[PDB]
């Protein structure tokens, strides 16, 4: 709602087609939308989640062409992709590889939303719209890792649909339909093709009300004071379109980034995978290490942490008369991670927006965002001390952000004052 | 009023008649039930011949114990075994690991058990083999008594025994 | 289990211009046939790409001549035949002998330093490496603690880590003292065991070395290809990227 | 463009949840349309067509659960859907005869808007928009007949997949590209089937446009005399919202169609099907007779009317130094069928909006309407007399119509005075 | 090709509340079994099919010892074993004995008048009833144009139409003057050649009559339950009509 | 002004380099590619034995005609057959269907065609059949000469030939 200038339709062409079809004013109006121009380089990262749901459609579609979902044919029809077929041995690095700059990209889009404050009012349902894409991903890409049908594959399939058997009561029935069998067959990899296929298309949706959102309330910007929006005058003073200026500034980035992402796929294409992927599917052999890929790594040490012997798990289990076994208390902590983090709009009461001037929040955001890496990495840690410890530490600290310290913050936080307009902050810079 | 009440209704009971179907497709097809059972054919099978059978996709052994295979089981202690579960469908759980309670008739003459190694889903080697005339898995050398129970290896637990039956008098029904 | 240590090697094939060379790939194919193909198997790998670029790259009649010792079913008749360049190499005639098509990127050869994956950053996963220290991580006798206790059928080896060890050689809760564990593979290799035309070394070290870079081939035939594609990537995003860079440089001079 | 009353937030929820992402208003605008009160039941197909577009989708992602694209298993995948998957031989139904009813629809479609002349101006973005959802239709369905892999399955490729080698020159490149290798094999069906799975959402954003063309210049009438839009009194005279009234009244119209389609998927689901298609893929022995389904026979017709001994095949391939054979003036004819429909708002000349006021195009019209049909019955017929003079007469009425016919009456029809407005009409009705 | 003539049967489960004769289901069975399984098979219907409902109906024990007189290969093993009601019926075997598993939905008994369809539309698509007429269809002797002109190995069939003819018996134009074709498939039915548990006639008619029946459900097992979800989606969505038409007349009653 | 065009050419050029990859997978494969052409070792393949070879899905027969089988080729006219034209891709189209012609070697040894019936593509039995002594289709009952040539049946053309030639003394190359 920040004024600008309405599209005027200029040649014949134009008005013939403006009068039918507005399609050409819902891109003009939609491609200079008033943006702050005070966005710092942590404004990048949604165009290059744009960029990699294109890449990750385009390639999968490929690859689709050329793959078999059936246990006796899956491992080898991606090894026929990366033998045989004209460049398929790139289109899997980069689908595979993608997944990976898919989830590096959220992951700082998340923290940049949770520094700055984005989430909070009005930006509520552009961060709902936003976990929703952000469970859509994660269930694509689980469902996708199990099409190469290798060791870990399998295992990594039998391991996370056995949680769903650790509900109480209903547990077991849900286990059944997943699957579609006792355990991890060839029915489940034949369902869970379909459905990988099928979700990209839902996100592709998501994005869509996700970027009507945020064109609805106007781009965050570091400081956290809106744009003014009382006179054009004013709002020009605070902000420049989106074209040309963060058009060719987001391009820019994403030049740089696949610069890197491409050097990846061109010189070490594995190593961000998992060597045992490249052993077929062996029911009756477990791997030695279940590790799933690096971005699913801090909910699978979460999942762990809550062994039996926790003094906090004991305690659940006694109270819900032996309802909440130690399984199944580490599946609430592990999607009980995603809940805390989307409700985060109203765990965070302090009326501050950015976090540049809230100092007590900015020592704890600091500390999460170590503690995500900390959680990364005792993810592919053994269960044996001290890592049992450093988990149930690091776990521990990330439902005490969301949970503890974010509502009590907002009573005792002591504030900085924030600029009067951003006009006043771009100034200030230049 | 009726008449705008039953017409919504009618409707969410379609959608809802509509919906179960796309629902219980992803129930286990009809030959995924036929195999929750299978039956075996045990009347050519002669005292110390092993009889591997698939089912769900693994192997389950089943070995016609002779006069010296049962001899040495039942002379083992409850003290001796690492594990002391019987691991059995059938009795309770909280049954323990004799002889007696690790097979379908009290003769103990038939031994029905999963051929899956509970280190990590080996296929330990049958016909007397390892350093208690059992079973030895190769994968990492896990030794099992003639009773089929972990004496020696990372093998945590003893090979569990699914829920077997003898439906009539040269037949078993596994499952 | 865990991960112990290997032979850093300089494969030619390392490093981003790093190449397969055509005469070790050769080698290694010889080593392969007459040695490993005894009881392991290739069989995702095609006979015909032994005359694809980027590879050993023979003429098609030696590949011809070479796929007609194997005895291969027809897919159609059901009756063997001898083999073409169209068919894959056989599966492994020993049934616990792993295949070897994906054995170089199925195994990693160098982990740590505590989880944190700045070896493989700098030295990759280590494939090649570490089944270069299987062949040659073959002792004379064994360790001290394992003197007489030996599982009857099975060797030691320096490298291999997923095998079992006997009690005396573990510690007070079950982890090993030994570098490495016992493979069920008898040392494979021998000095001048293979005959190469053009007299090159044929000691076991080296041919562990040749074989190692076969096998790399054999599982990424494409290695060559990757990385022309991936430096002509890095090209032309250096360039768009620094024009993207100019171009948001003067377009923000009317602002700044 | 109609003068309507805007949405306003009623609810402390609504007010909460306008000033964010106003979807609720979007849902109240577009449900609210001013819609003429005059349409009969010919403007119930859009709806229909809306109902098989979900219904293609629900059981095609529950099919492809259970379907395995691969020539060994493909047939046998489609038979474990028939005989083992839970209600696995109503879903296969449904999908098969769900085309057939989605094919019917859009003829009805069609041919309301070629009498009411709902493709003139200012709706030609919205005929434009339709004639893509129909390519896509029409490639999506031909793709799907592939996938059960009979004998239907893989000769209707060997035929269609050939006319693109009649191309001069490039046909023989576009033919490898299309197969991946040198005829119809296991690459055909690979990538026919991610494409199948890709078309039909390709064509639900087209459906988003198609709806927003309509909505941007409002529903056609069978008078053709626009909605006054000088007043909201006077619109509200011509017109009636949308919800309630047409909703319910195209709801009840589906309720009808249902209970038709349903007994025909209950008790005669293989009427409209080829019994070849039970028979496996044999490459070694062709079929007695290559039969389309029914919504492509008329198309048919055209490819086969043009053999080389016509008259107009014979200039064709004098004027053109032999470049245009019998066969590539078969693919012309196949595909100009749908050019020369798709440019009738540039064909039809005439002022007047709807046919039901052109007396001497009233005969024209369903004298195409019969010609569709015979050319729809002659496409199953032999090459051999009368036949062959049956589907060229048919052939060639079908471009006289648009190309002729059409363009001439625009200048010589004597229409009748339509009604001043819709009321008139409604009233007169009524 | 074209579409002959064809015997019209009057099937129980033909017509909308048409449902499969247990009994007769189970004489057809057994003259499958013994009978046209001598060289026709049915890959995609699975043995244990015979105890599911809506078919024969038969105790699983039954099925269970029926299903062993097969001889299967392990899709695991590869040895030989007795078949189980988890395994399909054989293929055919012989080569060119096309699978019964489809064929009463394979082939069209009626068609015309003038490829219209109106036949198909009250009488269907005649599969179970042109399997009657091409076992039934077999003649004492040829037609006259074929006296001493027959093609060796094979034999005139009145409802068989794919089959070669004779030039003795063309026309002008090459279309043939007799009502069928000759097929490879020696008259496999006589008087008689099976005696049923309840003494049922055993005719040459009787058992053709059977046998279609019982390849019509190996075609199509959930005949009878398809029925009963098209009447019951007629019933929802013929009261949503009734309850929708009332509702829009109520609706647009202030309108008009 | 050459930056701002600079920089949308160094865009285009790169989606361009992103488009052709994505064209260029559904082209055939490397396996595909390898079976646009066969090698047929000849060396015990005496006069009579046919050989049958599949070759792009379909066979082609390789029949190695004796002293009584090239007679009965040379000696039928070009009048008495029902198609005149040979039908291969080595020699021009316009060729004759003689008998010197429908051979790759000047001795009319060795016979090389596509083992598949012009009428609907069944395979013919071979081994001296039907009233000509050549190949017989069971599926209409297309008689052939020894030569390959169609003499009755519904067949309208004769078996085409493919591209073929002896690389050396006892190899052919197809394709
Ligand atoms: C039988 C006489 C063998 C010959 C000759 C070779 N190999 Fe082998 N190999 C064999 C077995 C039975 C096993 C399994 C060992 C176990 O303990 O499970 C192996 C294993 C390997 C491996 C995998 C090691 C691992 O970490 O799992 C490799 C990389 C390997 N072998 C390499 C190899 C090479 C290069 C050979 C030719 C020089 C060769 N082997 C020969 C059996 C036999
Ligand atoms: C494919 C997935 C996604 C895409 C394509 C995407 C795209 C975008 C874009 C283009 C923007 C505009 C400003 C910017 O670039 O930051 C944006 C903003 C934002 N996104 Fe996302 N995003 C995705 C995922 C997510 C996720 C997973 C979350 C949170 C869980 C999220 C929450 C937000 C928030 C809070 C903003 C700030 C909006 C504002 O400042 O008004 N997004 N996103
Ligand atoms: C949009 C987000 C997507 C994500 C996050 C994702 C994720 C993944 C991952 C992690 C893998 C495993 C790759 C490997 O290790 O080999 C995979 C494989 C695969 N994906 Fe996707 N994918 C996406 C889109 C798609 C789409 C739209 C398709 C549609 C056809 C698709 C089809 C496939 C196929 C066929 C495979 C198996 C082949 C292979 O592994 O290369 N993907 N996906
Ligand atoms: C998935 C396929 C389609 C869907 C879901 C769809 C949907 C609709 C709907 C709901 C309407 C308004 C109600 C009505 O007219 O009955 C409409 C109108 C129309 N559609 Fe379609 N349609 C489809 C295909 C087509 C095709 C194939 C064409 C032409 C080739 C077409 C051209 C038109 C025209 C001319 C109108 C009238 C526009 C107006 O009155 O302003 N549509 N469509
Ligand atoms: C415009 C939408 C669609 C149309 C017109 C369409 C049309 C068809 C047709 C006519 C068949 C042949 C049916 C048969 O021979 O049994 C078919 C098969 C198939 N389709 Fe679709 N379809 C659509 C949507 C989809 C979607 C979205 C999917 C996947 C998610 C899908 C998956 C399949 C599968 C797996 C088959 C083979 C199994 C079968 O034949 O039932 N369809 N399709
Ligand atoms: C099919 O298994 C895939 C895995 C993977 O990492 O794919 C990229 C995987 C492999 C080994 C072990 C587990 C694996 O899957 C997963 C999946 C996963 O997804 C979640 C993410 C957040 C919260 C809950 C879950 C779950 N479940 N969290 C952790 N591991
Ligand atoms: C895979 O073949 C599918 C067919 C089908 O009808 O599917 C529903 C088919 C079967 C037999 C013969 C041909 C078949 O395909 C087609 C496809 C077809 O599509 C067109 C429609 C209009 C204009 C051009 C084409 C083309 N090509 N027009 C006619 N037949
Ligand atoms: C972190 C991004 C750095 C740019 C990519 C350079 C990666 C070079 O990394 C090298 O790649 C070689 C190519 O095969 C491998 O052989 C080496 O093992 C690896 O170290
Ligand atoms: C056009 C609307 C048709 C309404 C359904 C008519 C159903 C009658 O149709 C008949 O159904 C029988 C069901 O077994 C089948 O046996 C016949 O083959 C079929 O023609
Ligand atoms: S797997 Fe059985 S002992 Fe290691
Ligand atoms: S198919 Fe060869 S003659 Fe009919
Ligand atoms: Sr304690
Ligand atoms: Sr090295
Ligand atoms: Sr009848």
């Amino acid at each position: 709602g920040i004024p600008h200038d309405h599209y005027e339709p200029r040649t014949g062409i134009e008005k013939w087609l403006h009068s039918r079809l507005p399609i050409v004013a819902l891109a003009y109006d939609t491609i200079m939308i008033p943006t702050p121009r005070n966005l710092n380089w942590m404004w990048i990262w949604g165009v290059v989640l744009a960029f990699c749901l294109v890449l990750q459609i385009v390639t999968g579609i490929v690859l689709a062409m050329h793959y078999t979902p059936h246990v006796d044919l899956a491992f080898a029809s991606v090894e026929h992709i990366m033998r045989n077929v004209n460049g398929g041995f790139m289109l899997r690095y980069l689908h595979a590889n993608g997944a990976s700059l898919f989830f590096i990209a959220v992951y700082l889009h998340i923290f940049r939303g949770l520094y700055y404050g984005s989430y909070k009012a009005p930006r509520e349902v552009t961060w709902i719209v936003g976990m929703l894409i952000y469970l859509a991903m994660m269930a694509t890409a689980f469902m996708g890792y199990v099409l190469p049908w290798g060791q870990m594959s399998f295992w990594g399939a039998t391991v996370i649909t056995g949680l769903f058997g650790a509900i109480p009561g209903i547990g077991h029935s849900i286990q059944t339909w997943l699957l579609g069998g006792p355990a991890v067959d060839n029915a489940t990899l034949n369902r869970f093709f379909s459905l990988h296929y099928l979700l990209p298309f839902v996100i592709a949706a998501l994005v869509a009300i996700h970027i009507w959102a945020f064109h609805s309330t106007g781009n965050n910007n570091p400081t956290g004071v809106e744009v003014r929006r009382t006179s054009k005058a004013e709002a020009q003073k605070d902000t420049v379109p989106f074209w040309p200026y963060f058009i060719i500034k987001d391009v820019f980035a994403l030049a740089v980034v696949l610069l890197v992402f491409f050097a990846i796929v061109g010189f070490m294409p594995n190593y961000l995978g998992h060597p045992d992927n490249y052993i077929e599917a062996n029911p009756l052999s477990t791997p030695a290490h279940i590790v799933p890929e690096w971005y699913f790594l801090p909910f699978y040490a979460i999942l762990r942490a809550f062994t039996a012997d926790v003094w906090v798990v004991q305690i659940a289990n006694f109270i819900s008369f032996g309802i909440i076994d130690a399984k199944f208390f580490g599946v609430l902590a592990m999607f009980g991670a995603i809940l805390v983090m989307a409700l985060v709009p109203w765990l965070d009461t302090s009326p501050v927006r950015s976090g540049r001037y809230r100092p007590m929040f900015k020592i704890y955001f600091w500390l999460l965002a170590a503690d995500f890496v900390i959680l990364t990495w005792v993810g592919a840690q053994q269960t044996t001390f001290p890592y049992d410890w450093i988990s149930l530490i690091a776990s521990a600290y990330w439902f005490a952000y969301f949970l503890v310290i974010l509502p009590i913050l907002g009573a005792i936080e002591k504030p900085v004052a924030p600029p009067a307009t951003i006009e006043e902050d771009f100034n200030a810079h230049y | 009023d009726f008449l705008y009440y039953a017409t919504a209704g009618a409707g969410a009971v379609a959608t809802g008649a509509a919906v179960w179907p796309l629902i219980n497709q992803m129930n286990p097809s009809a030959d995924v039930q036929a195999l929750a059972s299978i039956f075996v054919d045990v009347s050519s099978v002669e005292p110390g011949v092993q009889l591997t059978v698939k089912f769900l996709g693994k192997p389950i052994f089943i070995r016609r114990r002779t006069e010296a295979d049962i001899e040495l089981g039942r002379s083992v202690q409850l003290g001796q075994l690492v594990d002391t579960n019987a691991r059995n469908a059938n009795i309770d759980a909280g049954a323990e690991a004799t002889d007696q309670n690790r097979t379908l008739d009290e003769a103990g003459e038939w031994l029905v058990m999963w051929g899956v190694c509970t280190h990590l889903g080996c296929v330990p080697i049958g016909g007397v083999s390892g350093d208690f005339g059992g079973w030895f898995c190769p994968c990492h050398g896990s030794h099992y008594d003639s009773a089929g129970r972990i004496r020696k290896g990372p093998a945590p637990e003893n090979l569990p025994i699914p829920l077997a039956k003898f439906i009539d008098e040269t037949t078993i029904q596994l499952g | 289990a865990g991960g112990g240590h290997v032979e850093d090697v300089p494969f030619s094939f390392e490093g981003p211009f790093g190449t397969f060379d055509q005469h070790q790939l050769q080698r290694g194919l010889q080593v392969y046939t007459e040695v490993c193909a005894a009881c392991h198997g290739m069989k995702f790998v095609p006979i015909r790409s032994l005359s694809e670029p980027g590879g050993p790259e023979l003429p098609e009649d030696q590949v011809r001549a070479y796929a007609t010792q194997f005895t291969v079913t027809d897919e159609e008749t059901g009756e063997d035949r001898e083999g073409k360049p169209t068919d894959h190499f056989p599966h492994s005639a020993l049934e616990n002998a792993p295949d070897l098509s994906l054995m170089a990127k199925a195994r990693a050869g160098f982990h740590g330093p505590m989880g944190t994956g700045i070896s493989q950053l700098f030295n990759g996963i280590g494939g090649p490496e570490y089944i270069y220290s299987v062949l040659t991580g073959f002792p004379e006798e064994p360790p001290k603690c394992a003197e007489g206790h030996e599982p009857d059928g099975f060797y030691y080896n320096r490298a291999f880590q997923n095998g079992s060890v006997p009690d005396t050689c573990k510690d007070a809760n079950g982890v090993k003292t030994t570098a490495g564990s016992w493979i069920a593979m008898p040392p494979p290799l021998m000095d001048d065991l293979v005959e190469y035309a053009d007299g090159h070394d044929a000691s076991v070290h080296a041919m562990a070395e040749d074989v190692s870079a076969f096998l790399m081939w054999a599982a990424e035939p494409k290695l060559m290809a990757r990385k022309q594609a991936g430096f002509t990537a890095v090209m032309f995003l250096t360039v768009l990227s620094v024009l993207l860079y100019l171009t948001n440089k003067r377009l923000w001079a009317g602002v700044k």
